[PDB]
């Protein structure tokens, strides 16, 4: 028996664009019709910072080169002069039915792989990743860079059942931790609600709503997008944000990396702050690679040592497995 | 003597690039199979490759990539009425493409140099002043040499379509019908696709891109073609006929023939102030460039006068028809016409783009809520008439400007007897 | 060839996923071909009960967008294509690539039978308005009015009968509602004589055509030429290339009763006028016309001047 | 370990000098041949007189193993492959450096992949 | 007889494209004003998470290969965050005369073939295919995966006659199975009117309108575009959503493979559930085909021993080639 030549998963943790308005805080109870934060393009003046490669590290051609400044012209996002907290708001919706695949070539292959999620969910179900990713919820990890130096972040977790809000939760996002995953008697019924959602058992869509106070007029980083900088004008943009209908926002993709950095089971070091869950499991930040495959811990190895020669790994590690399930993507070629 | 006295090097040719994939045993077996048929066994490779595959000049393998039927490369010539152009008069640049069954192409390239000035590649039917001494061998040799050179024209014979080859139904005036199944004019195809790779980039048109860029300047038969979309035969692996070579992988790229405005949509006048309140604005992107265009020329020569009697008064009457099809299009889609707050001259002077009758319309609501005639739009149409075309005080010397100034007013007069019937 | 005693008008057409292609040199609106060919099977299914004739169309093209795309910088379009089903296996071996487009067409026929000898007016035209709702025009299907407005105007315009004012009343009331549309008409003698003019080298009519359609740009020895008009090259029928042949002799033909030819396109000229632009609508009806002694199947519109 | 694994490795690696530790050298000349001696030498000149002496059979396997190996972990700068195929998604993608990342370039397996890199060059 | 060597179906029962609007679940009878989901433009980056050779995965170049992610900008339609439910509109019109051929070259070949096909309208009526299509417009599988996730999918067809609603309907979407077909009174109904309107007699006409209470801003899935060539430049697009008026759409012959999936009559299994209706019957997800001609089971070798050879098959596979010619090919 061999892997599948076509094997896809859908993701199963859908969120949407976190979209950004602006206001004051200790009024943030009636915060629905906040303005929100719109898009500004300012225009800077950069000069020579990059290292120089001893080819033009002469007394001349850098004091030529100081003299011809850099103009460009950046988007940049701010919050009012009047407003001083910012508030960052999406539904992720958690679809459940994990290890199912959407396009399977072999029927021995999945029935298989079906066989072993089976075993997995009944023997430990999704408790141990929903707590986790109910932490990533509960930690506003998804204000990415608007969380580092915030004063005070709070975290509104409702739960539409029929448009009607049936439970409420409000974390003190900076109470609880960026790095050790303990428990809390308040967070464990949102876990428990994720567990759900996942198991199968109902149809689970949060709307999160983060306020974090940043300052009166400062400075807020929504999702950044590409640029072909072919060539470049007098001053030509160099630096463009995400927007939806003119109000700036997080891509739904990089608020959904900070839902599933759960990864503290990789063998280099569990302390020093979980990582994503990806197969070679990687940061670009950190530019390496965790779960290297030349060690047998990686995603693409541990999934066939599972399904077909039937070496059930650490239970630490099918939590990994699964949640990379979880994830999604086209597996086995 | 184009068998022994010039084709000798058309032959050894082959026998030379025998010698550059050389082994011990199986390269001598390949010189001597060369040697055997390129000394004087030329005729016998020549009728091999003419029994391989056959000569297609409009191949019905480009409509359907797996229909196997007839290709026949006849002669489309249609001396009719003078308002049809195909391909039934090509005469020089016919490209036989030849793509029938074409697994060696070394069969159609042993009598290609003999043609360019000898009198073998026309004696290669009939007429065979070396036909015979070509070979030179016996009958057997000469014969097989001209029943392969007769095959590169040798249709099947038994005519045959398939089910996946496009056969319509013609009705005749007053009888039955006739079933057509046309054929790729892959000839043809590729004598345009050469007119338009030659027209769009190469050694002329760079040349010509300095000519128009530089100070410098040479004005030719050099142009654009814009719109034009490809489409890819084969895909992957173009070997459904010759002539998709190595850069041609199926891209027979086609001329633009879309509609009138067969781009999207866009406008800038809608029902606001802004927008319909500014009561003589007459503007428009595609309008703007008919504008440029018509005020570009805007002359009124006497050897131009000869041209400047069409090309003048017809750019007036694509004004008048661009600001005709922008009303027409502007209250089509836009059902808001009423009271509203920036809607004050979208009541009078929005005679034209006015919406439909109101929920809450009086008694005598044809003329405070619309009004049976365009009244604003005839002063607005002699304004636009007038700011379009800068007419001085000596634009009525000759007959030239005073004409284009009665055109105009007997224009703007047609389109308010139109605009009249509008609210009705 | 015959003038009409009725345009029977059919309205606002949406038809979707049609044949954008329509000829080996051509890729924007169908062929006229197609229209006339729509109007013959639409005669063939409806007009033989109703006791008339149908000959003629006007294409008008009240909107038109292609499923093409520009490719990352690029001067030219492609097509964007559909996904077929697999083969005995799963390899997606053959993709064969054909365009599609949606247009709103509006067409107007004209009638030559027993219209109001022995039928009435309006019922006429809503049997001919509900049969061509079942059939498709171009190679997609006549989409039929499910939204809001509920039109249903087929205008069975009487032509022969009535005064000449309120016969050019009623030319300019239908011409009302071509509103935003783009009448096609034939312009052979146009460029016959286009190319009489550049016969100085060589009067080819398929370079006579490859260079009239273009923006010949030519500067001062710095312009472009003045565009005459709304030029395309459209499909103008078909050109036989083999002679006739017998009902069952040709191996695969549609059918065993009618002869087969294999044929061969002729590229004509056209433009887009705009429907005020013409004196009668009856002036731009497209007939195809056949000359079977030789091997011209031509469609055109005569009287288009 | 494999032979066709040493020439990519001489192959991929970017042309360094002085990159030969004190310890890999005094290794090395004792290692290898008594034929040449690598003082300051480029990465391609040492992998291919040892891919040389490894062909004209003089030296043994496990010797041209545990050297091509140290050239390997002794060399951290690779060069850029100019073209990066994601294998289940069936895509191509083609680096360019003003963005520092690979953009997306064409819809192709590992086919259209070989024929890209035989056409512009497996590298940047 | 010999089998005609050009035989074709027209394709009844043809869809317009699914348009998709947004709004608030409430609201969903006042929603002939809904503004439509335009696809917009958005850019992602991502690390090499593809299953990478077996061979180039060395400790070193996996982390010189990370360091330089893959960029792209992908397009995407997501409801706008105040609007909760995505409606997905477009109209069916079933033209009748199923097994009437539009090209067939023997003339005795078509008279038994209209025969053939007479004899299996008059012996068992299209109550089951048209029950099998009704399911496929009552449980909506016309949106393929704007369905799954939803906690709320309801269909309202009303048949139109000349411009004025005729009949209407309302069906639950996800009370309805997408496995196993259970027949329902109204669901009879519109059979018999779905069977009426494939015979032979007209079109008959039906506008489906589907509302999903997707999320409140969540994502919805139009159909993807074959480019074949994304150009040769820096600025390629990998994922690009289909639009007719700046309104994201689903493909009209999406729907129609979304309507066609009846037959569960397949030999290699009995718990995937239908697939679409197709010669050698083969799931363009999975990337097989069942069907095949080892077995005899397909619809080729089915419509030759039927109609030459008189011999009739199972009244499952005399359903599977009668759906068939619904669908129409070209053969």
């Amino acid at each position: 028996l061999s892997t599948a030549s076509v094997l896809a998963f859908e993701r199963k943790l859908d969120p949407s664009d976190a979209l950004m308005s602006a206001g004051a805080w200790a009024q943030r109870d009636a915060s629905q019709e906040w303005p929100a934060v719109t898009v500004r393009e300012k225009s800077v003046r950069g000069t020579i910072s990059n290292r120089l490669k001893t080819k033009d590290r002469d007394p001349a051609k850098l004091d030529a080169s100081i003299q011809s400044p850099n103009l460009q012209t950046v988007d940049v996002a701010n919050l009012p002069s009047d407003a001083d907290t910012l508030k960052v708001r999406f539904t992720l919706r958690v679809l459940g039915g994990a290890g199912t695949p959407s396009a399977c070539n072999d029927a021995a292959y999945r029935d298989k792989l079906l066989q072993t999620v089976a075993t997995y969910v009944n023997e430990q179900g999704f408790a141990e990743l929903a707590r986790r990713y109910a932490h990533n919820l509960a930690n506003a990890r998804f204000l990415w860079r608007n969380r580092v130096g915030a004063e005070a972040v709070e975290v509104r977790i409702n739960h539409i059942r029929q448009g009607e809000v049936a439970r409420t939760w409000r974390f003190d996002a900076l109470a609880i931790g960026l790095r050790d995953f303990k428990a809390d008697a308040e967070l464990d019924a949102l876990a428990e609600l994720i567990a759900s959602g996942l198991s199968g058992s109902g149809h689970v869509l949060l709307e999160v709503v983060a306020f974090a106070r940043i300052g009166d007029g400062q400075e807020v980083f929504p999702s950044q997008e590409l640029i072909l900088d072919k060539g470049d004008k007098k001053g030509q943009k160099s630096k463009t944000l995400y927007s939806v209908r003119d109000a700036a926002a997080i891509h739904s993709q990089k608020i959904g990396n900070a839902l599933r950095t759960i990864d503290t089971w990789y063998p280099d070091e569990d302390g020093l702050g979980p990582i994503a869950v990806e197969p070679y499991g990687s940061v670009t930040s950190q530019g390496k690679a965790y779960r290297q495959p030349k060690q047998k811990l990686d995603f693409y190895t541990l999934l066939d040592n599972w399904v077909l020669r039937d070496e059930a790994p650490a239970v630490e590690q099918q939590h990994y497995v699964i949640a990379n399930l979880i994830r999604g993507g086209v597996f086995g070629e | 003597q184009e068998l022994r006295q010039f084709i000798e090097s058309f032959i050894q040719e082959r026998l030379q690039g025998k010698l550059d994939k050389l082994h011990p045993d199986e390269d001598d077996k390949r010189q001597t199979l060369l040697a055997t048929h390129r000394r004087e066994a030329w005729l016998a490779d020549a009728a091999r490759r003419v029994g391989q595959l056959q000569l297609v000049t409009h191949t019905l393998k480009p409509i359907h990539p797996d229909a196997r039927g007839s290709n026949l490369h006849s002669l489309p010539q249609a001396p009719g009425q003078p308002g049809l152009a195909g391909s039934h008069e090509l005469g020089d640049r016919l490209v036989s493409d030849v793509v029938g069954n074409a697994a060696a192409l070394d069969v159609f390239k042993f009598l290609s140099l003999q043609y360019q000035g000898k009198n073998l590649l026309n004696w290669l039917t009939e007429d065979s002043a070396e036909a015979v001494q070509a070979l030179s061998d016996n009958a057997e040799q000469a014969r097989e040499w001209r029943q392969a050179f007769i095959g590169i024209t040798a249709v099947k014979g038994a005519p045959a379509s398939h089910s996946l080859a496009k056969q319509l139904y013609f009705p005749l005036p007053g009888s039955g019908y006739h079933l057509l199944a046309p054929l790729f004019p892959t000839s043809l195809v590729h004598h345009v696709h050469a007119l338009l790779r030659e027209a769009r980039f190469g050694d002329a048109a760079k040349a010509a891109r300095e000519a128009r860029s530089r100070q410098e300047s040479w004005p030719h038969g050099f142009s654009e073609y814009p719109n034009l979309a490809i489409q890819k035969f084969g895909g992957t692996k173009p070997q459904n006929i010759s002539q998709l070579n190595s850069e041609r992988y199926g891209e027979n790229w086609l001329l633009p023939s879309l509609p009138p405005h067969w781009q999207r949509q866009d406008q800038r006048a809608p029902i606001r102030h802004s927008s319909v309140f500014e009561h003589d604005f007459g503007r428009s992107p595609e309008v703007s460039r008919l504008t440029r265009t018509l005020q570009r020329l805007l002359a009124k020569t006497r050897h131009n006068n000869f041209t400047i009697r069409r090309y003048r008064a017809q750019l007036v009457g694509q004004i008048c028809d661009e600001a005709l099809q922008y009303a027409a299009r502007l209250r089509e889609l836009e059902p808001g016409w009423s009271a509203t707050p920036g809607c004050q001259l979208h009541d009078a002077e929005q005679l034209w783009l006015d919406p439909l009758r109101a929920q809450t319309d009086e008694t005598f609501l044809q003329r405070r809520l619309r009004g049976d005639w365009p009244a604003e739009v005839g002063n607005r149409f002699a304004n636009w008439l007038n700011r379009a075309v800068s007419s001085d005080s000596q634009i009525l010397g000759s007959p030239e400007a005073a004409q284009w100034s009665q055109e105009l007013s007997k224009e703007l007069t047609m389109f308010k007897e139109i605009l009249e019937d509008e609210r009705d | 060839v015959t003038d009409p005693e009725a345009l029977l008008l059919l309205p606002r057409l949406s038809i979707q996923n049609a044949n954008a292609i329509s000829s080996p040199l051509t890729w924007g609106f169908p062929s006229p071909g197609a229209f006339t060919g729509f109007v013959h099977a639409l005669q063939r299914r409806v007009g033989i009960s109703l006791d008339i004739e149908l000959d003629g169309v006007g294409i008008v093209c009240h909107r038109f967008e292609a499923q093409i795309s520009q490719p990352a910088g690029k001067r030219t379009k492609v097509f964007n294509l559909t996904r077929n089903p697999l083969n005995r296996d799963g390899s997606t071996a053959a993709i064969v690539e054909e365009g599609r487009a949606h247009l709103e067409v509006s067409l107007l026929l004209g009638v030559h039978g027993d219209g109001l000898d022995d039928h009435p007016a309006q019922e006429i035209a809503r049997q001919v308005q509900e049969q061509a709702g079942a059939m498709r025009l171009a190679g997609g299907s006549i989409l039929p009015w499910c939204n809001e407005r509920f039109p249903a105007p087929n205008a069975e315009l009487l032509m022969l009968g009535g005064s000449d004012e309120q016969r050019r009343k009623n030319q300019r009331r239908l011409t009302r509602r071509l509103l935003p549309g783009f009448a096609l008409v034939s312009r052979e003698a146009l460029l016959q004589q286009h190319l009489e003019t550049l016969r100085t080298t060589l009067p080819e009519a398929t370079t006579l055509d490859a260079l009239l359609d273009l923006c010949r740009i030519n500067f001062e020895p710095w312009q472009v030429r003045d565009k005459p008009g709304w030029l395309v090259p459209i499909p103008a029928g078909y050109n036989a290339l083999s002679p006739l042949y017998l009902p069952g002799e040709v191996r695969n033909a549609r059918d065993r009763e009618t002869p087969l030819r294999f044929v061969e396109n002729l590229f004509g000229l056209g433009e887009w006028l705009s429907p005020h632009r013409v004196a009668a609508l009856s002036d731009l009806l497209w007939y195809h016309h056949a000359e079977p002694d030789k091997g011209l199947y031509r469609w055109s519109t005569p009287r288009f001047v | 370990m494999k032979k066709i694994e040493m020439i990519e490795i001489s192959q991929n690696r970017q042309n360094l000098t002085a990159f030969l530790h004190i310890s890999e050298i005094k290794a090395i000349n004792a290692k290898l041949a008594d034929g040449v001696d690598v003082d300051k030498k480029s990465f391609d000149e040492i992998c291919s007189i040892v891919l040389e002496q490894y062909q004209a059979k003089q030296i043994s396997n496990k010797q041209a193993s545990e050297i091509f190996e140290t050239l390997a972990k002794a060399n951290k700068s690779f060069k850029i492959e100019k073209f990066r195929c994601s294998h289940g998604y069936n895509e191509i993608y083609k680096y360019s450096p003003d963005h520092e990342a690979y953009l997306f370039y064409c819809k192709g397996g590992q086919g259209q992949l070989n024929k890209l890199i035989a056409e512009n060059g497996r590298f940047m």
